[PDB]
C-alpha cells in the first residue's frame, strides 16, 4: 500500500475467495518480525482459512 | 497313600498357591519395569534431565516424571488392595472349613 | 559428540528463520534445522566484513 | 495434527494420551471391583445350588 493507517485509526481489510500463496512475497518483501499464534507456520500451506 | 503319591507326581493341584506367589512377584517386577517410561518427559532418567537442564527447566521434566511415578504406585496399591479383599474372602472360608 | 559447525551468511531479517519450525525463503529453500534439533544457534552482525 | 507441527503437536497429544489412559484405568478398576462383587454372588449361588 501507498499509505497505511495510523495506529490511532487502524484499517481492517476483509479477504475472501483467493489463494493464499505467500511464496509470492519471497522475491522482494522482507519481514523482521513474524509470528503465528493459532497455527504452526509450517502448516499454513495445507489449510483453508 | 493315593494322595501321597498323587501329590508327589502332579503339582498342578497346588497351582492356586503358586498363583498367589506369582501374582505378587509380577506386580513388583512391573513396578520396576515401568520406571523406564518417559511419561511426556525428555528422558526417564533423572540424571539425564539434571545433567542437561538448568533447575527451572529441569523442574518441568522432573514434575512430569514424578506424577507418572505416583500413577504407577497408586495403580499398584489399588491392585494389591483388591487382591487383598479376595484373599481375605478365601481365608474366611478356610477358617470356616477348619 | 558428533559435533559439526554449519556456517553461512544471510540477511539480518532472515536470522529468525534459522530456528526449527520456521518458514520463509531460507527455512524452506536454503537451510533447515530438524524439528528435534539438539544443538545451539549463534549469530552476529558482520556489517564491516 | 493438522494445525500443529510435530514438536508442538507432541505436547497436545501427550496431554490427550495421559487423559485417555486415565479413563481406561478408571474403567478397569470399576470392572474389577464389580467382578469381586459378582463373584461373591456366584459363590453364594453355587452354595445354594
Ligand atoms: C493477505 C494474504 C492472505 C491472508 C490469509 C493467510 C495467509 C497466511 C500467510 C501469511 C504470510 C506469511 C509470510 C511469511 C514471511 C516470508 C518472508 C521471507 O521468507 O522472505
Amino acid at each position: 500500500a501507498t499509505r497505511f493507517a495510523s495506529v490511532y485509526a487502524w484499517n481492517r481489510k476483509r479477504i475472501s475467495n483467493c489463494v493464499a500463496d505467500y511464496s509470492v512475497l519471497y522475491n522482494s518483501a522482507s519481514f523482521s518480525t513474524f509470528k503465528c499464534y493459532g497455527v504452526s507456520p509450517t502448516k499454513l500451506n495445507d489449510l483453508c482459512f | 497313600g493315593k494322595i501321597q503319591d498323587s501329590l508327589s507326581s502332579t503339582a498342578s493341584a497346588l497351582g492356586k498357591l503358586q498363583d498367589v506367589v506369582n501374582q505378587n512377584a509380577q506386580a513388583l517386577n512391573t513396578l520396576v519395569k515401568q520406571l523406564s517410561s518417559n511419561f511426556g518427559a525428555i528422558s526417564s532418567v533423572l540424571n539425564d534431565i539434571l545433567s542437561r537442564l538448568d533447575p527451572p527447566e529441569a523442574e518441568v521434566q522432573i514434575d512430569r516424571l514424578i506424577t507418572g511415578r505416583l500413577q504407577s504406585l497408586q495403580t499398584y496399591v489399588t491392585q494389591q488392595l483388591i487382591r487383598a479383599a479376595e484373599i481375605r474372602a478365601s481365608a474366611n472360608l478356610a477358617a470356616t472349613k477348619m | 559428540t558428533n559435533v559439526y559447525a554449519d556456517s553461512f551468511v544471510i540477511r539480518g531479517d532472515e536470522v529468525r528463520q534459522i530456528a526449527p519450525g520456521q518458514t520463509g525463503k531460507i527455512a524452506d529453500y536454503n537451510y533447515k534445522l530438524p524439528d528435534d534439533f539438539t544443538g545451539c544457534v549463534i549469530a552476529w552482525n558482520s556489517n564491516n566484513l
